[PDB]
């Protein structure tokens, strides 16, 4: 499997763009209710660069348990936030906006310089064994299904328990 | 040279056969609103929208028309910011889940080997869009009135789950043209609503509260405020949801004839259609015609059902509805998973 | 899994329909309504105010009970792709897999979680 | 076993016993497979190679051994190899094998062939799971025993 | 198919055990489980028990780990919670909660802890720091009408999540750089034949590792969530974390650092040194000023302790591990002493606040006398336990190399004499007209006298027994 | 970066035996052979003439690997677990290799800002297993 | 660009999910960002699982991990934000040091 | 036999093309010889159907090839040099192609391609030098 052409780069910027527009929405709008669907928004547009990289299940699975139960249960939480509307006019907040906003342009310049500096397309030249297996026929549900169950068994036999532990605690807290 | 790219520019993607399905699939909102105002309302009163040329086939669109202009009023409180961004979630969550339905014998949209598993996903996307246009406005009747149908639904989609899955695990596929492979094996002994009918019970229960069966439990009752969430919803927004309404309908009875019963297999095995005449000439057609006919009719009987059933039973309230969504389906829904393990470990 | 692409195709031209619908109402359409248009409707008392309107309390555990007991399906997905293929070994290890969360489920209905 | 298709791409012309819902999995202009289980029969796919008769590629046991280790095969596999023959049937020197490649859990099976004709060295192959390979392999021999060109 | 996850499938048995009595009994089960789970967590140490000896042969399709040094952990961290479960029995009995789901808590976090030890996986050893926090907000906040107990779920909640953030995130990086590959042992090959060893990268994803392993155990840059949590949460999981939680992490943090770091040695040995003497400062100097007894503990034997540990992480060619893991072994009872007596007094008399314990040596002189045991077991003097622990710390640590961090260590255990010190001024009085009016009404007086009593000899009998240990130390590669 | 200093010697062997892919050679051969399992080598890589890039010595414990499945050269995992026509290398034995530069990286180097290698490189080895 | 230009998002997401944290005064917002930061490492992490390890998903399923474990922790956040405005009538995170 | 020239490399393909501007005649003479000696080296990875770096070392070495050979073709003998112009038409065209029979994976026409592909590539670098 692969992708059309040339119009990949297209969907990969008008993508960012959205992506780039909705965090800034999470981020900047005090209104929270309106911060959870331009939640919804990243996340279901992220679904969408899951989806463009021919990686299936990580992308409907992602949809499903995030787009759908997260979201619905954190706008259910917002009904119980009383009182919006602070102060507004470039950085509202005290100067830990400021403040904030220094540290982590640090953080970015750091990070986005480290990066430009590896040759990913190089990165990739060394490994021409590793993705070049495909077991001899498979497709890309079943890829998953076994290399799940037959050697990460562990982990998959853990996260049942900390699922029950979990909503055993969830019932026990928000019940009064 | 090729400086950029020679044929590159446009000329890949055609986009006749979307427009087909688009059409398709208006004409067959007519035909199901044509149904349901002609049988609902007529097995013991008069006949249902006459007047509009010979019958109400022009009626539907006629409707459709009207609500096109019907001047959108945008509400005061609440605005662009997301009153026009609810309802298109609404519409686009069922709209896209017409790309791996089938119709036929080669006559699938796409191969997509997650196919049922993103007709699962997409089904659980609309209480987003329900809740933002409840919200989208301020006044109670919209926030509670779609809160109530968004929390409802959340409690019905894990039985889905557990039917597809008690399928997807007789079938061993997640494409629906594998699905009906593995079952156009002896006619209709194979079919699995017979091999798993306690699966297919719950299928169809489930379905009525998964589109909206019953929103309303009486013709004078309302949506339990005043109206579902759609009260000034008033032209084309009120007309989408109508759509969005039949459409999960269609969708949810496409998918359990698709699931449960031959998809496009006749009562005698698909492929011995062709085995007991020796020789084929003209076939393409006909088996064509055959798969959108041999198939929508199993739909339309479960049409006919669920517009039977809404006039046999009230429609619970939501202190009961939640009862029977968890403590009811569940167990059971869940059993039949257990018991299709050990019947399927052979 | 081969061309996905009849998938993008439909995606956006399934994403313009509303935007194109929205668009073609707008058109022809009446600049009018400059009306009171602040009041929505099935109210005709004229009524404004009102907040904490919530009952959270009951549809909140609901909420929480389907985010936990979710996760499971998209577990069960490969395993339940992965049956035949692989030997018996993953049926058992499913079967402890759904049984903790039936454990779970039981103690939730036992004690009051699931009610009006 | 029962149905008989050359599969109108003017080159092979092969067996497959049943239902068959007839995919396609990568390896073009033809392939069959079951309902009830995966991993299911013939696929087929062809290459351009300009060569003659498959006898010029060197040694059989050689030859064969280069490909059902190197090619049909994956560093998370073992693979071993079983019997083989060839055919000779219009002269074309068919190399007809049955192997097994063991995986973590798979096991997969196969009965290759392979051919040289004026379509340049395009193979067949065949394969079930290991748990039933024993019951059905004098039925998916027949199979591979029908490989032929035109 | 295998054994090497009994010891923590009989945990899971009784695990289940547990679930279901409160699902089928009625009202028998106060007293009962309050051995049953003792019953479970004594039958799983007497699994490890035969483990001793072994192999370092590899796990489940080489998934956690199975050898001699981290068997040692396995059962230490068993110790920890078999010794702190009867604490946490009676301090819950008399908060009128609901105590079947507490202990289901405390078993859980008991096996993520113990299945952590290993995890030689890259991602049971990310889920198993999970099933070990995602079971912690729930006991540090498991006081609902109380009010603190709710900031020091908020202020908990938030820092474990952007925390395990950082860690995996370094996680992500790790297994982009390393060419893809999870395995622990099979990383400095694959970022070999992926040659981009050597470049940045590596760089970020030993540091965004390194900050994620710290706030786990609490060095001093980001210590700030330990003071809070440990005072708002009730004192028996206070205790449970202080030792469970620190020995988790550092049995975690030495194979996360040594099996895939041989080559960033000088550049992180150095990292580690900058907490370290940052570690055992700030965490004395505000410790000095408290007046409340829980937040005192989490500032000295929490924000200091975690000193010394790591005093030869750093400096450790093998010959000083056998110091960790006897130091590690003086500390878990040396402080599970001094947490049983506060238990204890607390519940007796309702205060927390130093100036309480007053007068304490005359109404009832056992209790004074096996906390100040205790105390000055930490202080490190030198009949005790901990004086040894501090002493074959420093000396495998001075004998390599590194001398600004043993003088460091020496001067603030000096320092940290003064508060040890103080309270123990504090017991022995007798101005009858300055006791407050709480130590006065003392009905002086099972289960946590046992407790308290075979801790606190542990705590002087050790450091003068320490030859059958240090030999049984010293066999350790990993 | 490139490359950086060392010291060592090489205990001159016999002539290499190229055996149709690769440059074989063997030193001295011990013990016992190695299935497809973790192993624990030792290895010292020259340039094609006489330069030094790295050493499993200029780090602590000799680095540990995967032979049987690939994870490594195809150089590496034929002339260690045993390649067409070579023997495996015993437990405490002791090899030297020669590598082509087609059962290596090939024609493109590792580029960090600067190729950590030469592109187009073939390098050399002494690989003594432990 | 597809290699190169999702990891130049990463951080261009990590970043903000950081300081939407750090300001944020509400619970709620204050979940939402970590709930952001958890998605930016998630999408951190597959790209790298498809350029290379096809042989063998290890990305995916650590993604899949990482996705289950996300939902736990909101949905136990979410419990504990019950309780907190049980006892207090507000949930103004900022407003609440009585723990220092 | 010492070490080689890195030659620039070196970037993330953000750097390079966009941020470090710098391509000289001849030089790209040497990506062009390089793109030919390394797409030969795919043979080994569309035996086996490999078909995810099938993909990106295509798009990789075309959007290199598709700069350098109108650089490069500029720096030729230009007085008789229409058929160095009359090769990157096909040089470019088979490997435009090549990236459609490996987007919906094909096996016949990716590699009766797979070798025009690189039996062309052969003839541009030809005229250099």
């Amino acid at each position: 499997m692969d992708l059309p052409g040339p119009i990949h780069e297209i969907l990969m910027l008008f993508g960012e763009f959205i992506l780039l527009l909705g965090g800034l929405g999470v981020v900047l709008l005090t209104n929270p209710i309106y911060s959870a669907f331009s939640l919804g928004l990243v996340l279901v547009c992220i679904s969408l660069f899951y989806f463009l990289l021919n990686s299936y299940f990580v992308a409907v699975a992602q949809l499903l348990i995030y787009v759908g139960a997260i979201n619905v249960l954190i706008i259910f939480a917002v009904m119980f936030v009383n009182g919006s509307e602070w102060s507004k006019d470039k950085n509202y907040w005290t100067i830990g906006d400021g403040f904030t906003s220094l540290v982590c342009i640090t953080f970015v310049f750091s990070l986005m310089t480290t990066i430009p500096d590896t040759s990913w397309y190089g990165i990739l030249w060394t490994t021409r064994s590793n993705q070049i297996v495909e077991q001899g026929l498979i497709n890309n549900v079943q890829q998953i299904g076994i290399h799940l169950a037959t050697d990460f068994y562990l982990p998959f036999e853990l996260i049942s328990i900390i699922l029950l532990v979990s909503l055993i605690g969830a019932i026990t807290m928000a019940r009064q | 040279s090729k400086l950029e790219l020679l044929k590159e520019v446009y000329g890949l993607i055609s986009i006749l056969p979307i427009l087909t399905l688009l059409l398709g699939i208006t004409i067959e909102v007519l035909v199901i609103v044509w149904l349901e105002r002609e049988i609902s309302a007529s097995i013991q009163q008069r006949i249902g929208p006459e007047y509009a040329g010979p019958l109400g086939l022009l009626q539907a669109i006629a409707d459709g028309t009207k609500l096109l202009f019907k001047e959108d009023i945008l509400p005061s409180r609440g605005d662009i910011s997301l009153f026009s961004i609810g309802p298109s979630i609404a519409v686009i969550s069922v709209l896209l889940s017409f790309l791996v339905i089938p119709l036929g014998y080669h006559f699938v949209l796409a191969d997509l080997s997650i196919g049922v598993f993103l007709w699962i996903a997409i089904s659980s996307i609309a209480p987003i869009g329900l809740l933002m246009a409840g919200y989208s406005s301020n006044n109670k009747y919209s926030f509670l009135g779609g809160l109530r149908a968004a929390a409802q639904s959340i409690s019905y989609e894990i039985p889905l789950t557990f039917c597809v899955l008690a399928i997807s695990l007789l079938s061993n596929s997640l494409s629906t043209v594998d699905i009906v492979e593995a079952q156009s094996k002896y006619g209709f002994f194979g079919w699995n609503i017979w091999r798993q009918p306690i699966g297919f019970l719950v299928f169809l229960i489930s379905s009525l509260a998964e589109c909206e069966r019953l929103p309303f439990d009486l013709p004078e009752a309302e949506e339990e405020l005043v109206a579902g969430y759609q009260t000034e919803y008033s032209g084309i927004k009120y007309g989408l949801f109508y759509l969005v309404s039949y459409l999960n309908l269609l969708v949810s009875s496409l998918f359990v004839t698709v699931l449960y019963l031959g998809g496009w297999n006749f009562s005698i095995p698909y492929i011995s259609f062709f085995d007991f005449f020796q020789m084929n000439k003209a076939v393409g057609i006909l088996e064509m015609t055959m798969g959108i006919f041999i198939t929508l009719t199993k739909a339309y009987l479960f049409l006919f059902i669920s517009i039977t059933i809404r006039w046999t039973l009230p429609r619970m309230r939501m202190d009961q509805l939640l009862n029977l969504g968890w403590k009811f389906l569940l167990p059971i829904s869940l059993g039949n998973l257990l018991l299709t393990t050990s019947f399927q470990l052979v | 899994l081969h061309e996905y692409d009849i998938f993008w195709t439909f995606l956006i031209i399934a994403s313009l329909i509303p935007i194109l619908a929205f668009s073609i109402s707008g058109l022809l359409a009446p600049v009018s309504e400059g009306p009171e248009k602040l009041s929505s409707y099935e109210s005709g008392i004229e009524p404004m105010g009102g907040a904490w309107v919530q009952f959270r309390i009951r549809y909140y555990m609901f909420a929480l009970v389907f985010v936990v007991f979710d996760v499971e399906t998209v577990f069960l997905y490969p395993w339940a792709m992965s049956f035949d293929v692989l030997g018996v070994s993953v049926f058992i290890e499913a079967l402890i897999f759904v049984l903790i969360l039936v454990v779970g489920l039981v103690y939730a209905w036992r004690k009051g979680a699931l009610e009006w | 076993n029962y149905r008989s298709y050359v599969d109108a791409n003017d080159g092979y012309s092969y067996l497959y016993p049943a239902d068959w819902r007839d995919f396609d999995f990568l390896g073009h202009d033809s392939a069959f497979k079951d309902r009830n289980v995966q991993l299911q029969s013939v696929r087929v796919a062809f290459i351009p190679t300009q060569k003659t008769d498959i006898r010029d590629l060197g040694p059989m046991d050689e030859a064969i051994f280069n490909l059902v280790n190197e090619v049909y095969a994956a560093p998370n596999q073992i693979p071993t190899i079983y019997e083989m023959q060839e055919r000779t049937v219009d002269g074309r020197n068919y190399w007809t094998f049955e192997y097994d490649l063991e995986a973590p859990g798979y096991g997969v099976s196969a009965f290759a062939t392979i051919a040289i004709g004026n379509g340049r060295y395009y193979t067949l192959i065949v394969t079930a799971n290991e748990r039933r390979w024993s019951r059905l392999r004098n039925k998916l021999k027949v199979v591979a025993d029908s490989f032929k060109i035109s | 198919n295998g054994s090497f996850i009994f010891p923590e499938c009989i945990l899971i048995f009784g695990l289940i055990l547990l679930l279901m009595i409160d699902s089928t009994s009625d009202q028998k089960d106060r007293p009962w489980f309050y051995f049953i789970s003792s019953t479970s967590l004594v039958i799983s140490i007497t699994a490890l028990l035969f483990r001793w000896r072994e192999e370092p042969i590899i796990s489940f399709s080489g998934n956690f780990q199975t050898n001699n040094f981290n068997e040692i952990f396995q059962f230490l961290i068993l110790l920890c919670s078999t010794l702190c479960i009867p604490l946490s029995v009676e301090y819950i009995e008399c908060t009128e909660m609901a105590i079947t789901e507490f202990l289901l808590f405390v078993l859980t976090a008991t096996l993520g802890g113990m299945f952590l030890c290993g995890a030689n996986d890259l991602i049971t050893i990310f889920v198993a720091p999970e099933c070990f926090s995602l079971c912690s907000y729930l006991l540090s906040g498991y006081t609902k009408r109380d009010l603190r107990s709710n900031e020091a779920t908020m202020k908990y909640l938030l820092m474990g999540g952007a925390s395990s953030s950082i860690l995996v995130h370094g996680f992500s990086w790790l297994y982009g750089s390393s060419g893809g590959e999870i395995e622990l042992q099979e990383i400095v090959n694959g970022l070999i034949n992926t040659q981009m060893y050597n470049s940045p990268g590596i760089s970020i994803a030993l540091i965004s590792i390194t900050v994620g392993l710290g706030f786990k155990l609490s060095p001093a840059p980001f210590h700030q969530w330990t003071p809070d949590v440990y005072e708002g949460s009730p004192t028996p999981v206070v205790a449970f974390l202080s030792v469970t939680s620190k020995v988790a992490a550092s049995a975690s943090a030495t194979r996360i650092l040594d099996i895939p770091f041989y080559f960033s040695s000088n550049e992180w040995h150095l990292l580690l040194e900058i907490l370290a003497i940052l570690s055992m400062i700030l965490g004395n100097l505000l410790a000095i000023t408290q007046t409340s007894m829980k937040r005192m503990l989490a500032y000295s034997s929490i924000g200091q302790i975690g000193y010394v540990i790591i005093g030869i992480i750093v400096g450790d060619s093998n010959d000083g591990y056998a110091s960790m893991i006897t130091y590690m072994l003086f500390y878990i009872s040396m402080n599970l002493g001094t947490f049983a007596c506060i238990v204890l007094f607390g519940l007796r008399t309702g205060t927390d606040n130093i100036r309480d314990y007053a007068g304490l040596y005359m109404k009832d002189p056992f209790l004074a006398l096996s906390l100040a045991l205790c105390l000055l077991s930490l202080g490190g003097l030198p009949p005790l336990a901990g004086f040894f622990g501090k002493l074959y710390l420093f000396w495998c640590g001075w004998q390599a190399g590194l001398y600004f961090l043993v003088s460091i260590g020496l001067l603030t255990s000096v320092l940290s004499i003064y508060y040890y010190l103080k309270i123990i001024k504090l017991l022995m009085t007798g101005r009858n007209q300055e006791i407050t009016p709480y130590v006065r009404n003392y009905r002086r007086s099972n289960s946590i006298e046992l407790s308290m009593t075979v801790c606190v000899i542990a705590s002087t009998i050790p450091g003068i027994s320490m030859n059958p240990i240090l030999a049984i130390a010293q066999d350790t590669l990993f | 970066a490139r490359a950086a200093l060392e010291l060592h010697r090489s205990l001159c062997p016999l002539l290499v035996s190229p055996r149709e892919l690769e440059f074989l050679q063997v030193r001295d051969p011990s013990f016992c052979s190695v299935s497809m399992v973790v192993t624990q080598i030792h290895y010292t890589a020259r340039f094609p003439d006489g330069t030094v890039f790295d050493s499993s010595y200029k780090r602590g414990r000799p680095l540990t690997m995967r032979i049987g499945a690939g994870k490594i050269l195809r150089g590496l995992q034929q002339g260690i677990g045993g390649g067409g026509g070579v023997t495996p290398m015993l437990v405490g034995g002791k090899r030297k290799l020669m590598i082509p530069p087609i059962l290596a990286y090939g024609p493109e180097p590792a580029g960090c800002f600067s190729e950590a290698v030469f592109a187009q490189a073939e390098m050399n080895f002494c690989a003594l297993a432990a | 660009m597809m290699f190169e230009h999702v990891l130049f998002l990463s951080v261009y997401l990590f970043s903000i999910g950081i300081y939407g944290l750090i300001t944020s005064r509400n619970m709620v917002r204050a979940l939402i960002c970590l709930e952001l930061i958890l998605n930016s490492i998630n999408l951190n992490l597959v790209t790298f699982s498809d350029l290379f390890d096809s042989r063998q998903l290890k990305g995916d399923i650590f993604a899949i991990f990482v996705i289950a474990l996300a939902a736990a922790e909101a949905a136990i956040g979410l419990s504990i934000l019950s309780s907190i405005h049980r006892n207090r009538k507000s949930t103004r995170i900022n407003q609440s040091n009585l723990l220092n | 036999p010492p070490g080689t020239v890195p030659r620039w490399g070196t970037r993330s393909y953000v750097r390079e093309r966009f941020f470090e501007p710098g391509l000289t005649t001849e030089e790209a003479a040497a990506r062009i010889r390089q793109t030919a000696e390394g797409m030969r080296t795919l043979r080994p990875m569309l035996e086996t159907m490999s078909w995810k770096y099938v993909l990106f070392y295509v798009r990789l070495k075309s959007k290199y090839l598709d700069l350098d050979l109108t650089t490069a073709m500029a720096g030729v003998p230009e007085p008789r040099r229409p058929e160095y112009v009359l090769v990157a038409n096909e040089l470019v065209d088979n490997m435009t192609e090549f990236d459609r029979f490996v987007r919906t994976p094909k096996v016949y026409e990716s590699y009766l391609y797979y070798e025009k592909t690189l039996k062309s590539l052969d003839d541009v670098a030809e005229f250099l030098g």
